[PDB]
DNA sequence: GGGTTGGGGTTGGGG
RNA sequence: AUACCCGCUUAAUUCAUUCAGAUCUGUAAUAGAACUGUCAUUCAACCCCAAAAAUCUAGUGCUGAUAUAACCUUCACCAAUUAGGUUCAAAUAAGUGGUAAUGCGGGACAAAAGACUAUCGACAUUUGAUACACUAUUUAUCAAUGGAUGUCUUAUUUU
């Protein structure tokens, strides 16, 4: 298995194994004799022929033969013989000429839309009925899976069953679902009673369906009257004081934010900038909020009820559960695996089920067990917490879970009301304050009704068409600024190979220049927006519905394995497309472009969705920019100047009209840079900027005129700047608005680059900060292996892409990438491991028995690191840059990675300490995999010299790089240096 | 006694009706061509549930009633009614489905016909329920009709739903349309 | 359109009339009273003809005013345990000889061949005349409602 | 190759000689001879037709009414051409037969014929 | 005062079984098939007659159990030189693990 | 008497 | 077994009380004194981008030849750092940071054997078979355990 390759799809479809008859058109009909070696036919036919792909579960080439002539094949329609074909399917669903189809007894009519049977009733297929005959074609239909070739690198599945069916699966339940602890309704409470007693709306002020008989479930009610007793009968205020106390300033607090809601007018921003800081300061503590909530469950249940023993364990876990973070949740069995169903006494033995299997009355009783754990937890903790507590998270920060109380929030919110100083059935909103600092910046969002969710969606796929067509017309010639929507590396590559293009021919030596705005979505106008629409640059629109499934990234099995796979690892996606008069690729395909490597692949749904002028978005905007009644709780008021945030286009909005503006002014200063000599480019996203030039006089004055053109209608912003160092009249706009700051190597909104050697970073943090506000950890419910194989492929971030493909970067750039995201990585994937270790049961009775063996630790994850590593040694279809043709420098390269990764291992199982007695063993790996490549670092050398083919500009230079660095003791002692 | 109309002039009739306007006929057609690419059921409380709160595992808990219950399926079958004038798409209840499925098969009894469905469904019972969807083709019958032209979200169609299903009866069938044909040769 | 009840005697009418009118700028579909392409007739399914090589069953089937014969088919094995499903209501008997009154489909295309659709039996000549009568209104109502539309 | 097979009754003696055609009728005299009985055609009573059977006939394996075909002689015989005896459950309408008969071949089969 | 005895019980029945189809009743004992019987002894005369009121069936008015589906009636008034040769098998048993154990120690 | 269908997954950036 | 573990206990009384009025007492102008109503459908994930899924898959690779530059351990716990030593596989410690709630008493002399076949063919120790079971679990038998297990004590002293 060397590497994947652009394709063959005939070796890929054939080397699979549920069908077992795979060819194509024409060498099929040259065996099923219904063609010769002289049928010579028309040439555009015969590459149909040669292009189509047929394959089928059975070689029914024998069914297919000729067996006589009957020369009749008079006259039948086409339309009638394909009609004909699916009367013979009847019930059967899910076939691809199936869609769009009502089937009336034995007569049908054609609805919807379908680009694949324009594809269909081609002179090609009159041609191969005439062939066929009768039988044939419509037999041949309803079984084989038909594939023609419309496109290079796209093939229609126009008949056939459909492919989704076939890939879309993926007594019984030997544990139960165990219902789950909705953590989430936890978040965004905004709900005050006058007191404590937390939900007078709840069971304080039902069924069973498993219990022991019913007498247990009697037993449950009388002690549910003795917690509802409880709860009637105990105060919680003093508890409060005891455990999450109020600030001693609580009355001082008030006082000033009354004042400052009366009178604060234009002596406000810093004072409240201190209280919001000092607001967001009186957080409480989990280790306080865990025992206030275990001095809760003392209170009201009874330890004989729960078991003393898992009383005590469930008040462990409680603090666990506090702990762990948003969009997590611990399941039932995360605390039934530590329950006893024999420290409750009262638990009802019957029909003895203990004497015919106590494991099945065991299972029984955990069962029971947790659904009643699940009630009171569901029942009484969520309410408690969500009324007596606002939980929340810092925006910039992450899904660090803090917790806040109900007056100081509302005090919050009644300060962000004074702040707000900025037909139909209407789509209303509602506001959610969200930390983002020491200060606030909250959110939108849209829910309560079907149609407002479905409008919503209407309007997210018309603006994606949008976006769409102002991408299209960038690429072409940028409306906006140019280079400015890059969306996740495509013009940020573009940008640094030109730029590398440059550094090689012009001057390297350049200057760069950041740039900020503040509140992009507010700095639109409404009028001029409007405007700008009327230039309508698409009108008579329409939709088609997609089903693709193309090209996973990961290796198949040669024909030399030494099992079962299916006909998939292509993985589907779903986009929506949009089309009017124009080039006949987009009527046929109902897919404009995207490269990859050559595989192709397509295949079509039917849908009506109709919209073709902008005055329908014309309409939307006059829902949007005019009329909003988004509520807080009662507000209507709402900031005119700019589209709203939360909005699912406002991020295609603002860059429209950015694009508006650009339009102007980069006009001017692109075409003066032109003038000039053009060493310049640019880039320009929501509202942050980078610019490059070596003309750092030039670039400048460019600068300035920019920002005044910008500032010229009313467009703030404020925050570190340039290197560039005066240009007077900056210092004046600088004074005017915002300082001026000065520090190389341009740090970016999560990237970096020495631009000196133009490298670009990412980010390096530290180890707890990583483990903070952004830890998500799934759990091992037969679904380790999966969980973990692509859990570990996490590298599903940055690091498999935006940095091994610079397409000249030197290797130690590579590998500084390489080893930076590796740091990261593991960073990163140590909560995983830490997490799900302490749950490594050599008792697991499928995993640890497949595994063999009570030290599961030990190999599985030895499988699963290495198999990581494999993966990431497999992944370098990147590499083709160096390796492509090479033949044995691509082992060298992906042993040489794979030596990083190993050492970048080696020091965080050193990190690991505490696991030593099979760190070692996974050690004893790693050093078998150095000292082997290093053996393979030697054998190069001798394989250069016996090789004869040179490619001086690729592998000849890579070969130098590697040979005058990384010779034996070298590499180490070199990249070890590069390491640093 | 009751009256007899064609598939023509109801089509005509509904076309020519506007909102809120249901008018019940009687014709003597057959069914055919039962759509099943969509679901076949829906779930209801005993009290019938207008919305029971969803709970995954399939576990229900309705709110018109709110106590747990044992669930109520009610199997939604849509084909096609025609006749020798013409043919409507038509959407039939569960009552009346199950007892054209008692009908094709007495073994299943009549509410027991959507938890059987179901079970076949999920099971993987799937081919005997297409054949016998398919042994239920040109069965000819007496068919109690309404329509409603209604709106469906901003635009609107029109809407058939079939009440009562009975069998025929060609000893006065034939003498309704015999006397049609008097009248017409008279006219 | 929609199916139409006919008899041998009309259908005979209407292949001898499409044999002769080559009828330019149409074709493809057989035109009486109106225009229609398939049909339901309730006669005796007549003997049964053995064709089995390329095509299958050539069913004949006779009315009180002709004699006319359609046919299955099959290649390997797409319409034998259909042409059984068909065929039982006739074969089970195991006394009624082989000719039964019968309700059958028909599908006309302009070709000459005549293919048979579905299939099963009258057990009651009540509906015979229903047919019967059936058919007579509805050329009747079809004639006089196109020219009176 | 193509026979006429109309429908007649004793209203029409005329058509009885010479003319192929179709009868049915409920056997009125259940002759247990199996091939010669007395039928009554679509109407109450008292059309009494011979009915010159098949020399077989399904006595006890089907219900009252028979159909058969051929040359009608003029004793009111019937010669012998197909049996197609039903097993019925809901008896004819002899008025709607009859309505149907000498309508439709009164004038819209003559229409049509 | 301490024993039962299983009688007819279907041949080729393993241990398995009968002991836990008297576990069924839940409690405690050993067994002891011999040939068709197997002889139970508990642990004290208040559980023995716990089991024979447990075990008897009112309709026959005996005490009886199932066997791999059949029914097995079982003898509680033990014969006195049958629990004679029980105890001396048992104490048998007693003192060939003690001197099993004695000569283990023997061989150091 | 219902009826497109509601939620799983939560990783970087923007807001 | 050693600085800790285990068996036994805990320790407080208005930090607060929004908005919708409603009784409006206080009405100078509002304290206050309250009742209800609550998330009330809980509304829900805030979206947009973007990058990946072994599928119900178990790919099975680089065979151990090297790091002399790797390796070792200490502080109530964890983390960073430091030094020390080894250089073959293990004895060193310190610093700093973070984490560990409370009163009483037992684990207790620095531990293995002595003899009792003492308790046992009734004992428990796994393995592999059957019946179960089954994602976090054990059943009776079969073989083997065979000492499975407890009883006295470790320095009449610096034994
Ligand atoms: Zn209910």
């Amino acid at each position: 298995q060397m590497l994947t390759r652009k394709e063959d799809l005939l070796t890929v479809l054939k080397q699979i194994s549920a069908l077992k008859y795979v060819s194509n058109l024409y060498e099929f009909l040259l065996a099923t004799e219904k063609i010769v070696q002289t049928s010579e036919l028309d040439t555009q036919f015969q590459e149909f022929l040669t292009t189509t792909i047929i394959a089928s579960e059975q070689n029914l080439v024998e069914n297919y033969k000729q067996k006589y002539n009957q020369p009749n094949f008079s006259q039948l329609t086409i339309k009638q013989v394909i009609d004909d074909s699916i009367i013979l399917l009847g019930n059967k669903q899910n076939y691809v000429q199936q869609i769009g189809t009502t089937t009336i007894g034995f007569y049908v009519e054609y609805e919807n839309i379908n680009l694949s049977r324009q594809t269909l009733y081609s002179s090609n297929f009159r041609n191969l009925l005439n062939i066929f005959g009768e039988e044939d074609f419509k037999y041949f239909l309803i079984d084989f899976l038909v594939f023609t070739k419309v496109e290079q690198n796209g093939y229609l599945q126009v008949a056939g069953v459909c492919l989704n069916q076939y890939f879309s699966v993926q007594k019984q339940e030997n544990q139960y679902i165990y219902p789950e602890i909705q953590r989430s309704q936890i978040f965004y409470c905004n709900h005050m009673g006058r007191e404590p007693g937390v939900f007078k709306s709840s069971f304080f002020n039902y069924q069973s369906k498993n219990f022991s008989c019913q007498e247990e479930r009697d037993l449950f009610l009388e002690f549910t009257e003795k917690i509802v007793q409880n709860f009637h009968n105990i105060n919680f205020n003093y508890l409060l004081k005891k455990f999450c106390k109020l600030p001693e300033n609580y009355q001082s607090l008030k006082s000033q934010v009354k004042q400052i809601v009366q009178s604060e007018n234009k002596a406000n921003q810093q004072s409240c900038e201190n209280l919001f800081n000092s607001l967001y300061d009186t957080e409480i503590s989990y280790k306080q909020i865990t025992n206030f909530l275990r001095q809760i469950i003392q209170n009201c249940v009874p330890n004989q009820l729960l078991g003393k023993k898992n009383f005590k364990v469930f008040l462990e876990k409680l603090y666990e559960f506090v702990q762990m973070k948003r969009f997590e949740n611990q399941k039932v069995l995360d605390y039934i695996c530590f329950m006893d169903v024999f420290d409750v006494e009262w638990f009802v033995d019957l029909k003895n089920q203990k004497f015919t299997q106590k494991r099945k009355y065991i299972s029984d009783k955990r069962k029971i067990l947790g659904d009643l754990i699940v009630f009171i937890i569901n029942k009484i903790v969520i309410p408690v917490l969500r009324y007596n507590f606002y939980i929340t998270e810092k925006h910039k920060e992450g899904s660090q879970i803090f917790y806040y109380r109900k007056p100081i929030w509302k005090l919050v919110s009644k300060l962000t009301i004074v702040k707000l100083e900025e037909f139909q059935k209407y789509p209303q909103g509602k506001l959610r304050i969200i930390p983002k600092k020491g200060s606030f910046r909250p959110i939108m969002t849209f829910l309560r009704k079907d149609k407002q969710k479905n409008i919503k969606l209407n309007l997210n796929q018309i603006l994606m068409d949008s976006q769409l067509v102002f991408r299209n017309l960038k690429d072409m010639l940028g409306q906006k600024i140019g280079y400015s929507v890059f969306d996740n590396k495509q013009i940020s590559e573009k940008f640094a190979q030109f730029i590398e293009k440059w550094k090689n021919k012009g001057r390297p030596q350049l200057y760069y220049v950041t740039l900020d705005i503040k509140k992009c979505y507010d700095s639109i106008d409404q009028m001029k927006l409007l405007n700008f629409f009327n230039q309508s640059d698409l009108i008579q629109d329409t939709y088609f519905i997609n089903k693709y499934l193309l090209f996973q990234r990961n290796k198949r099995p040669l024909l030399q394995i030494q099992n079962f796979p299916y006909y998939f690892n292509l993985k589907e996606r779903q986009i929506a497309y949009s089309l009017y008069d124009d080039d006949d690729q987009i009527l046929q395909k109902g897919f404009k472009e995207i490269q990859s490597d050559d595989r192709p692949f397509i295949v079509i749904n039917q849908d009506k969705p109709r919209c073709i002028t902008k005055d329908i978005i014309h309409n939307h905007l006059k829902h949007i920019s005019q009329y909003n009644v988004i509520s807080f709780n009662k507000v209507k008021f709402r900031q005119k100047r700019g589209i709203p945030q939360g909005l699912n286009i406002s991020g295609v909005l603002c860059s429209f009209y950015f694009g508006k503006l650009e339009e102007e002014y980069t006009q001017f200063l692109k075409n003066a840079e032109q003038v000039n000599g053009s060493i310049n480019l640019l880039m320009r996203l929501t509202d942050d900027y980078l610019f490059i030039s070596d003309s750092q006089q030039n670039a400048l004055n460019l600068i300035v005129q920019l920002q005044n053109c910008a500032n010229n209608n009313g467009f703030m912003f404020n925050d570190q700047k340039i290197t560039t160092n005066f240009q007077f009249p900056q210092e004046d706009y600088n004074l005017e608005h915002f300082k001026i700051s000065v520090q190389n190597e341009c740090q970016w909104i999560g990237k970096s680059i020495d631009m000196n050697t133009l490298e670009i970073k990412s980010i390096q943090k530290q180890t707890q900060q990583e483990i903070n506000q952004t830890i998500n950890v799934a759990i091992s419910i037969k679904n380790l292996k999966s969980q973990l194989k692509n859990k570990l492929r996490s590298l599903f971030l940055n690091q498999l892409i935006d940095y091994f493909n610079p397409n000249i970067n030197s290797f130690e750039g590579l590998c500084r990438q390489l080893y930076h995201h590796s740091k990261a990585t593991v960073m990163k994937f140590y909560p995983f491991m830490t997490k799900l270790f302490q749950i490594d049961l050599k008792k697991s009775k499928q995993y640890s028995v497949q595994y063999g063996k009570e030290n599961t630790n030990e190999n599985f994850l030895k499988d699963i690191l290495y198999y990581t590593v494999e993966d990431v040694c497999k992944i370098l279809c990147y590499l083709q840059f160096e390796d492509e043709i090479n033949s044995n420098i691509k082992e060298i390269f992906k042993n040489l990675y794979s030596w990083i990764m190993w050492d970048i291992i080696v020091s965080y199982l050193k990190k690991k300490k505490q696991f030593k007695g099979y760190l070692n063993k996974l050690l004893q790996k790693i050093r078998k995999s150095r000292f082997f490549y290093l053996k393979e670092g030697c054998k190069s050398l001798q394989l250069i010299l016996s090789q004869q083919k040179y490619q001086l500009n690729k592998k000849e230079l890579e070969a130098i790089e590697f040979i005058d660095l990384n010779n034996l003791i070298q590499d180490i002692k070199t990249l070890i240096p590069k390491i640093s | 006694q009751r009256i007899y109309s064609s598939i023509e002039e109801i089509i005509q009739q509904a076309q020519a009706s506007e909102i809120g306007q249901k008018k019940e006929f009687y014709v003597y057609g057959n069914l055919v061509s039962i759509q099943m690419k969509n679901k076949l059921y829906y779930y209801r409380c005993t009290c019938q549930g207008k919305s029971v709160l969803k709970y995954h595992g399939d576990s229900f808990f309705c709110e018109s009633c709110q106590q747990f219950i044992n669930p109520q399926v009610h199997l939604m079958l849509r084909a096609f009614v025609q006749d020798s004038t013409g043919t409507i798409p038509v959407m039939i209840f569960d009552q009346q489905s199950s007892q054209l499925i008692n009908q094709i098969d007495p073994s299943i009894h009549v509410q027991e016909a959507g938890q059987y469905v179901k079970n076949c469904i999920e099971n993987g019972q799937e081919e005997i329920i297409r054949q016998l969807f398919s042994k239920l083709d040109f069965a000819r019958f007496i068919f109690e009709i309404q329509f409603e032209n209604k709106e469906f979200n901003n635009e609107q169609e029109i809407a058939y739903k079939v009440l009562k299903i009975e069998k025929e009866n060609i000893k006065e069938e034939s003498k309704y349309l015999l006397k049609k044909l008097e009248h017409l040769i008279n006219n | 359109q929609i199916t139409v009840p006919l008899n041998c005697f009309m259908i005979n009418q209407i292949v001898k009339a499409a044999k002769e009118n080559p009828q330019a700028h149409s074709g493809n579909h057989y035109e009486w009273y109106g225009a229609f392409e398939n049909a339901i007739i309730t006669a005796k399914f007549e003997f049964l003809q053995s064709i089995n090589d390329s095509p299958k069953i050539m069913g004949k089937l006779s009315d009180s005013t002709g004699c006319i014969e359609v046919v299955i088919q099959k290649s390997k094995m797409s319409d034998e345990l259909p042409e059984f499903v068909q065929a039982y209501e006739i074969e089970l008997q195991n006394n009624g000889n082989r000719h039964k009154y019968v309700r059958a489909m028909l599908k006309m295309r302009k070709n000459a061949q005549i293919q048979l659709l579905y299939f099963s039996i009258v057990n009651d000549a009540n509906e015979i005349s229903r047919h019967g009568l059936d058919l007579c209104l509805r050329y009747l109502q079809r004639k006089h409602g196109i020219e009176d539309f | 190759e193509q026979v006429m097979y109309p429908r007649i009754l004793f209203e029409q003696m005329a058509q009885f000689r010479g003319k192929k055609v179709t009868v049915v009728g409920n056997v009125c005299n259940e002759d247990q001879n199996d091939s010669l009985v007395i039928e009554f055609g679509p109407t109450g009573l008292n059309q009494h037709v011979v009915i010159d059977n098949y020399r077989r006939v399904d006595l006890n394996n089907t219900t009252k009414f028979v159909e058969i075909r051929g040359v009608v002689l003029n004793q009111n015989i019937v010669s012998c051409e197909e049996l197609t005896e039903f097993e019925q459950k809901d008896p004819f309408d002899f008025d709607t037969y009859s309505k149907l008969i000498h309508l439709s071949q009164s004038d819209k089969l003559s229409s049509l014929f | 005062n301490c024993l039962i005895k299983i009688i007819n019980i279907p041949q080729g029945t393993l241990k398995a079984e009968v002991v836990l189809a008297v576990r069924h009743l839940g409690y405690e004992f050993y067994c002891d098939y011999i040939d068709g019987q197997a002889m139970i002894r508990f642990q004290n005369s208040d559980e023995q007659r716990l089991a024979i009121q447990k075990l008897l069936n009112h309709n026959n008015n005996k005490l009886q159990i199932e066997i791999r589906g059949q029914i097995c009636d079982v003898i509680s008034t033990i014969p006195e030189d049958e629990e004679k040769n029980y105890w001396n098998y048992i104490k048998f048993k007693k003192n060939e693990f003690r001197k099993f154990f004695f000569m283990k120690k023997q061989q150091k």
